[PDB]
């Protein structure tokens, strides 16, 4: 619920440790936790929010040009100058290039001209600047159970549906106490702080798409730059780069824009961060979370019901959704009241004894009448199985086969436990839980080859990376002492693997 | 104009989709092919001079490599 | 709970600006929704609508791809739809009713229900 | 894009009326978007359906939707007294926008 | 006497949008502007839930078609040595200065 | 000859064959039919959201 | 868009200044080192690769050249 | 340059009142300086809150500030009767000048 | 306690030039700084200061940036404003009040609080 064919979906199993676990939230999927009893929780991250923000430098688009009136000198009575410079509004190149007897100095040679234009902008980046502070990342909580997919109807934003619940954490208040009727109030602690690493990040406006990019990159744009403090008389430092005075090779010099840059400082964006503004904020898409995920409150809710009565009609075929779980949804008719819903996936019918491990515990259905509506969501095994709920007379049984073995699953999850280390990573060993001299030695020896790699080989467009990586490949098949060349294939062959996964 | 930075020199590393993730890294490699096949001249001369210098073989394809992407893009 | 109201849409002439409002009442409008149906006397309701929320994103009917727009102002949570042009067919009631958005703001897919609230309705002639 | 569900059926009290709404493959066949309007000549048409079926909160259990193929069938049974409404079906086409079928005004008792 | 070999729009507007959304195995998406011609289409798969409201789950299959529209072309124009001239200029000092 | 607005400069056969923007072929009766336009026009998501 | 072509890869010869061949050149180099200044690392990096190559001393140099050079114009 | 300040202000006793001073980035957004200034009229002003969210020792505790963005609130709460003071906001400019607001006339009922 | 104190002037017409004196009393000069707010009824405070009393130093509005000149005496522990060629508009009050300067003598960044204290005013009017 809230997340089902979302992709991306990591479901954790099992907290371990004493009701302690850690997971990592990137909105490019969700997270389903799961433990030996409570309820299922799904928690999907979506949004980011910008607070105050402020504003740094601004860059110009486009040259309006006019005026440019000229003065010129003899061979020697000086180079030239004009009122027009101390405007500082104007822009003026002193080119040392004219001729004798023709303008008028009974000395043949040399000449110096200062041409002035008048530099006015149109369109223009503000470049705005973020601090850590006051970004809270919005979140969503989804708890599975008993429901359609809708059809109770009214969300939990406020909070009467009673299933899910809004939490909004920011580093001025983490602990987003989340009280889920019924179930347990789920509180979560957040570091909000240290996951982007932020203030390296301003945020870019154009016309209206808005983008992120790093300080290092900001500054180093070649447009004139403007201070952003305030305008009134907008006061552009450079106007040499946008501007080129051009002076013919015969006699004379001519002031010419370079037109809108606009496009090209599209082209010199990518792999920005696509960006959303509104007002107050600017939602703020992509990001990641860490956050330990307290269960230490929960309840089954209604583990104590009776098993409702004759139902099991189901209203769709289950359907064989992505990776693991066949996401069952039934309306057990005639039930008198809050009773629970039988589900098992059974090896052979024949003696019941499922091993399914469904991942929707203790589901409930809802008051009486006879609407029911209940979802609920069953992994069962990779061979043919039975779906059934085995109550009431002949029940009603179901046939379904998953595909694919356990060495399916093997590189299957691994491949995403890659990415996981790839993007985000140094990060990842924060996925799992309860960790120590496993996973805490390993993030830290991930972290210092983490700092060290970022340090050494930063500057790496994808291109770049395979090249590289290629060359350490070729080192490693080559040299001496089954080192240098062994640590040099091994640093290559993981660029090369840090760069199809980020392509994929 | 002429702005340097091309953001991708750092990027960010974000499940979601990147701004040009696609047709950035192919229009880097489309832009040294052509100006290869504008130019098979200089595949001559960057193959002589390569060739010469290193005499390991392998250390002189490196060279040619070094060569070619060398010319189109940094001048 | 939710209210929804309109100012009446009388009648105008052939060839005039008519803009009906839709003030949203308790129903918190932050990532509201809206949308407008124009139904004639008993007639086929039509759909020109506005997917608008808080960004203020529109997508109308291939009917009314350029005929009409409703602004937002969150201000007083209220849409504002503008048909340049009432011609003597409109004569028919523009409700305008919510569909309430997605969690993230954005909205592509509506929920299964659409308008749990309708407006009160608003009779603009052309006479 | 039209919908053309049938405009007006009569029945007494009890017995079980079927509005049928037929669509394209684009819109109602392709998707399981459909909602059914009970519109009162009084009030503004208001939501009872949605999905095929499942009852906002207002159940009042004589209204079912069901489908089969480009289909939308709401069958009420056991009129509801002064049930009389004009009944539209609508549906998400794909193309991202809302088409309303020609409505079905219904006559009770 | 200049011909226009080719031409550039360095400018682009955009417009009319629209999407697909077709589920699953219901195969492929239409809206017919892949028919008509300046309308640019790159269909992509949408792995798509029960939100939208498909039966089974994927890669769905959906393209948006926004009609482009170009402002401000760039020409190319072309020429060959016809219609080409010089209008060259002559001193022959003597004495003058000027004229 | 290669013109943008109100100013000119000639370019060769290469620089100016190898442009990636949209072609236009010969004249603009009308509106023209654009070759090309992948160039401009750039369009992908993530998050499957349309 | 990602205009590929440089039109100096041809340019013209004349008596009269091109279009930005002032810009132009000085405006390689700055593009270079504005790309170092922000990546030491990479000196490190490529450092220590050119010098495990080629065992001859001065190519050694031309290696970190090579690289040093690929680094930030193309890729 | 005068900070935005609004004439006026009234309500039931014990009840907030909200006084909103808007400046610019130049003073109240890239600072912490403000004050709101009580001046009895036809008597000298005093100083009552400092550094934003703190107030001076002889203040009564109802008196609350807040800033966010370009803002300066200072909320007061169960107003006793006599707490009609000429409310001015004022702060340090980046520049190093001070900018008194406008000024709020407070108005008790 | 602190006390601030005074002169209470009279017109002094049009063109003339008004010195009006600011002798603080209980607390410690040395310490003391200084400010000049002036208002008359009816409009906002202007602030037209200068900010030193130890160095003697001054800074002024740019409004005022030449017309007041300021003298500090610290044998009679007073700052006298002087604002020269006045004119019908600055018919006003003239409170000097205390922002206590940093230790170091030198006064860049106030005290978080400005005005502790208040002078108990002058008015000053033009004819
Ligand atoms: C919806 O919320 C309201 C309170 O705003 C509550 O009275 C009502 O029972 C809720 N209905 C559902 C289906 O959640």
């Amino acid at each position: 619920i809230r997340c089902i064919g979302v992709s991306n979906r990591d479901f954790v199993e099992g907290m371990s440790g004493g009701t302690w676990v850690d997971v990592v939230l990137e909105h490019g999927g969700c997270v389903t936790v799961m433990a030996q009893d409570k309820p299922t929780v799904d928690i999907e991250l979506v949004t980011t929010t910008v607070s105050n923000m402020a504003e740094v430098r601004s860059y110009c688009y486009e040259a309006s040009i006019s005026d440019m009136a000229s003065d010129s000198r003899c061979p020697t009575q000086g180079e030239a100058y004009l009122d027009k410079q101390s405007d500082t509004q104007y822009v003026c190149k002193r080119t040392l290039v004219d001729r004798g007897w023709g303008n008028g100095c009974g000395l043949f040679g040399k000449g110096s001209l200062v041409t002035c234009a008048k530099f006015a902008c149109s369109k223009k980046m503000t470049g705005k600047s973020i601090q850590p502070e006051n970004l809270e990342y919005r979140i969503m909580l989804s708890v599975h159970g008993s429901q359609h997919s809708g059809m109770i109807v009214n969300d939990t934003g406020h909070e009467t549906d009673e299933n899910r619940a809004k939490v909004e954490i920011t580093p001025n208040s983490p602990r987003a106490e989340a009280t889920l009727g019924g179930f347990g109030s789920l509180g979560l602690d957040c570091e909000p702080r240290t996951g982007l690493d932020f203030s390296d990040l301003y945020y870019l406006t154009m016309n209206n798409k808005h983008w992120l990019v790093h300080k290092e990159w900001f500054h180093d744009i070649p447009l004139p730059w403007h201070a952003g403090a305030d305008t009134g008389t907008p006061h552009w430092n450079n106007k040499e780069a946008l501007v080129e005075f051009k002076d013919a090779h015969a006699k004379r010099q001519t002031v010419v824009v370079l037109g809108s840059q606009e496009g090209a400082v599209h082209t010199a964006l990518a792999g920005a961060l696509e960006a959303e503004m509104d007002g107050a904020k600017g939602r703020l898409s992509s990001g990641h979370l860490k956050c330990r995920l307290k269960m230490d409150k929960l309840r089954l809710k209604g583990v104590s019901y009776s098993l409702c009565t004759a139902a099991f009609t189901f209203t769709k075929i289950p359907a064989e959704t992505l990776h693991g779980t066949v996401t069952v949804e039934v309306q057990y008719a005639g039930t008198d009241g809050p009773c629970k819903v039988p589900a098992q996936m059974a090896v052979d019918m024949q003696t019941l004894t499922p091993v399914g491990r469904l991942i929707t515990a203790n589901p409930v259905i809802t008051e009486s009448t006879e609407n029911s509506k209940m979802m609920l969501e069953l992994d069962p095994p990779f061979g043919d199985s039975y779906i059934v709920i085995g109550v009431g007379e002949k029940k009603i049984t179901h046939h379904w086969h998953r595909s694919g073995s356990t060495i399916g699953k093997a590189f299957e999850a691994t491949v995403r436990g890659a990415k996981r280390m790839a993007v985000l990573g140094d990060t990842a060993w924060d996925f799992g839980s309860v960790g120590g001299a496993l996973n805490s030695l390993g993030k830290g020896i991930h972290q210092i080859f983490g700092a060290a790699f970022k340090s050494l080989f930063g500057g790496m467009s994808w291109f770049s990376q395979i090249l590289i990586g290629t060359l350490l490949m070729w080192l490693g098949l080559n040299t001496k002492n089954g080192s240098i060349s062994l640590m040099c294939l091994a640093l290559g062959g993981v660029l090369i693997f840090l760069s199809t996964a980020v392509s994929a | 104009a002429v702005t340097l930075p091309s953001h991708s020199t750092r990027k960010l590393q974000t499940r979601s989709q990147t701004w040009l993730e696609s047709r950035e890294y192919t229009k880097h490699l489309i832009r040294v092919e052509n100006w290869i096949f504008r130019n098979p001249g200089f595949a001559l001369a960057a193959a002589a001079i390569a060739w010469l210098l290193g005499s390991s073989t392998s250390q002189k394809v490196i060279y040619l490599v070094m060569i070619l992407l060398i010319a189109p893009a940094y001048s | 709970e939710v209210q929804l109201v309109e100012s009446g849409a009388e009648v105008k002439k052939p060839g005039a600006s008519v803009k009906v409002s839709c003030k949203a009442s308790g129903y918190t409008f932050t990532s509201y929704a809206m949308h407008w149906v124009r139904q004639a006397p008993g007639q086929r309701l039509e759909w020109m609508g506005w997917i608008n929320a808080g960004n203020g994103n529109t997508k109308y009917s291939q009917k009314f791809q350029d005929r009409v727009t409703i602004t937002r102002d969150t201000s007083a949570s209220t849409a504002y739809m503008e048909l340049s042009s009432l011609r003597s067919e409109d004569t028919a009631i523009y409700y305008c009713a919510r569909d309430k958005v997605d969690d993230y703001g954005d909205y592509w897919f509506p929920t299964l229900w659409y308008f749990d609230y309708w407006g009160q309705g608003t009779l603009v002639t052309v006479s | 894009s039209a919908l053309t569900q049938p405009a007006s059926v009569s029945g007494s009290p009890g017995q079980s009326i079927t509005i049928s709404c037929t669509g394209t493959s684009s819109d109602v066949g392709g998707f399981n978007y459909v909602s059914w309007f009970q519109q009162h000549p009084g009030k503004a048409p208001k939501l009872m359906l949605y999905d095929v079926t499942s009852r906002p909160s207002g159940v009042s259990s004589r209204f079912s939707g069901s489908k089969s193929g480009n289909t939308a069938s709401l069958t009420i049974s056991g009129l509801q007294a002064e049930d009389e409404a004009d009944y539209y079906c609508s549906s998400h086409t794909s193309r991202g926008t809302w088409v309303f079928g020609g409505g079905t005004k219904l006559t009770v008792l």
